[PDB]
């Protein structure tokens, strides 16, 4: 928006306003992956901490 | 009441007794901070574990 400029009455001149402005955008997003594995060699023979 | 200071044939009363109990401190065993863990062996082990 802007302020109107004064014009004289007899010379019937006027003012106009600029139109709107519309654009477009897009968004990419991140992907996360996590892998873990359980193998019996990490369970066999191993001792539970805090237990005799 | 009681026999006199330097003769066994005269009397002198015994007026009570005064005592001097030592100074004992607490306020550390008063707080229930140290929990009792009774055990059977002369030494005990403990497991330390951590991760990040």
């Amino acid at each position: 928006i802007s302020l109107l400029d004064a014009v004289d009455r007899t010379s019937r001149k006027a003012e106009t306003s600029a139109p709107e402005r519309v654009r477009q955008i897009s968004f990419p997003m991140m992907y996360f992956k996590e892998v873990e594995s359980i193998t019996p060699d990490e369970i066999q023979g191993v001792r539970q901490p805090g237990t005799a | 009441l009681t026999n006199s200071e330097k003769s066994r044939f005269f009397l002198a009363d015994l007026t009570g007794e005064v005592q001097s109990i030592p100074n004992t401190y607490g306020y550390i065993s008063g707080l229930g901070l140290f929990r009792s863990a009774p055990q059977t062996q002369t030494t005990f082990l403990m497991d330390l574990t951590d991760w990040d």
